[PDB]
Formats: C-alpha cells, structure tokens, sequence
C-alpha cells in the first residue's frame, strides 16, 4: 500500500 | 553506508522524493490514528505557508502544505509525506489537528537528486531519463547513500534493492546522461568509474551519443 493504489 | 528508502515521486528536473524505510511504520501508525480522528471530525481556512490535511486521488486524507491559494476552487497543496502536489478544492481541505503536526513525527518525503550526474538540458533528452528512473524506481523500495550537499537539495546514490546496481551510473551507462565531475579528492574513484561508463556509452552509440560525440 505504500504506492497509494498509483 | 546505505540505507533502505521507498521512492515516492519523480520530478520532472530528475528530482525525487524518498521515505525511509525506518520510519514507515511510525507513518502507517500516524496516518491510521490521524484517519480515525478525521472520521470522528469530518471537515478551517486555508491559508498561504499553512498545514492541513488534503483528500487524495484514494480517497484519504494525508498531511499537507498549502503553497498557493488560486481560487476556492483551486488550493495548490503538497503533500509532505509523499512529495507529489496538487491543486483541489476546499471540499477536501481540512486542519491539521496538533496531535498529527510535524512535531509529532518530522516531514517523511526528503528532496535528493543524483551525484555526479547532469540532468540534460536538452528537453526531449532529459524525458527520456526521467522517464528511465520513474519505470525503473518510482514506488520501489531503493538504497540509498547521501554523497554531499549543494546550493539546492542534497545529491546521493541510489541502489536497487535486489542487484545493489548503481542507478545512476545505470544511466551514464546507457547514454541517458552525461557525468557531473566534482573536485573532493574521496569522490575521485567514483567519478572515475561514472566517466568510464560514460565513455563506453559513447562508443556503444547509445542514446545521447546515439549519433557519435
């Protein structure tokens, strides 16, 4: 998750 | 001694923001403890210089600087744990209560450019590096050393996480870019080593040098 779904 | 970091944004001057790895959970932690207050106090006045919370693209809310107020409709924001910024109305605005300040836990997203490397003047050319490092770093967890300071931000070397290859000299390598050579006699061996690289893409044709030197 630490790409914030991008 | 190089440390683990996530890269979070690619700027278009090949610019990029990272968070170190160390600290993400104290960020998760924050960011789960700031959510369950926002939803218990659903959204102040946006202000110039000012913090706050912003809703992303995700649908949640981060910590933010407001940068530049244009309009109501239109409140340029960035986003100082990720380093991306935005422009947005002030439906997804809020404060930034004190238990959630930077006080509390420090801006998680730094400013770093790459040592010994030139960021290509030309613009198509330098798209074509930008473009390198976002397929090849952006949202990856990276290693990464602080080389030394400048008149701007910082300049370090990353490494990939699995190969340990120098991301930067990858670019040399390729012809992406051209070597910055610096005079402090402990980054002769490295500059050396870049200018090597550099001189075989030059040989090899590639990209920059795709027509000869």
């Amino acid at each position: 998750g630490r790409a914030r779904g991008q | 001694s190089y440390k683990p970091v996530f890269v979070t944004e690619i700027t278009d001057d090949l610019h990029f923001y990272v968070q170190d790895v160390e600290t993400g959970t104290q960020l998760e932690k924050l960011m789960e403890n700031m959510r369950n207050d926002i939803a218990s106090h659903p959204p102040y006045a946006p202000r110039r210089g000012e913090f706050c919370i912003a809703k992303f693209v995700d649908g949640e809310w981060y910590r933010a600087r407001v940068e530049k107020v244009e309009s109501p409709a239109k409140i340029h924001v960035f986003y100082i744990d990720y380093g991306n910024r935005e422009v947005l109305p002030s439906t997804r605005l809020g404060t930034l209560s004190p238990a959630f300040s930077t006080r509390v836990l420090p801006a998680q997203a730094t400013e770093y450019a790459f040592a010994f490397i030139q960021v290509p003047q030309d613009d198509d050319a330098r798209t074509d590096a930008v473009d390198s490092v976002v397929r090849d770093i952006q949202n990856t967890q990276c290693l990464l050393n602080v080389e030394h300071l400048s008149a701007g931000c910082p300049h370090v070397t990353l490494q990939f996480a699995d190969s340990k290859g120098d991301v930067g000299l990858g670019l040399v390598k390729e012809g992406l870019v051209m070597v910055e050579v610096r005079k402090e006699k402990q980054f002769q061996k490295v500059i050396t080593e870049y200018l090597n690289a550099q001189e075989s893409a030059k040989s090899a044709r590639l990209n920059l040098w795709r027509y000869g030197d």
